[PDB]
């Protein structure tokens, strides 16, 4: 679950630069994953 | 085998070791107290007569 937070100027697209993604948490799960989905917080 | 000295290397919190280009351990982390130690080989050289 490599992660990185970076400041941005404006919201057009991805910037130019090298932000190295430090390891954050390793998980010992070891299950079969082929598909994924992302939730949204609806009020 | 070597001399364990204090180090000023800026280890990341997920990093335990530091490696030389010959794949030998240059820095180590103490498992009891979270400190970083530099390993330097002991004094050696050649003798001519
Ligand atoms: C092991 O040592 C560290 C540092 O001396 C200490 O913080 C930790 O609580 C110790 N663990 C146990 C189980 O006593």
């Amino acid at each position: 679950i490599y992660s990185k937070h970076t400041p941005i100027n404006l919201e057009r697209d991805l910037p130019q630069g090298f932000s190295a993604l430090e390891p954050l948490v390793d998980l010992p799960i070891g299950i079969n994953i082929t598909r994924f989905q992302t939730l949204l917080a609806l009020h | 085998t070597g001399v364990l000295t204090e180090s000023n290397k800026k280890f990341l919190p997920f990093q335990q070791f530091g490696r030389d280009i010959a794949d030998t351990t240059d820095a180590v982390r103490d498992p009891q107290t979270l400190e970083i130690l530099d390993i330097t080989p002991c004094s050696f050289g050649g003798v001519s007569v």
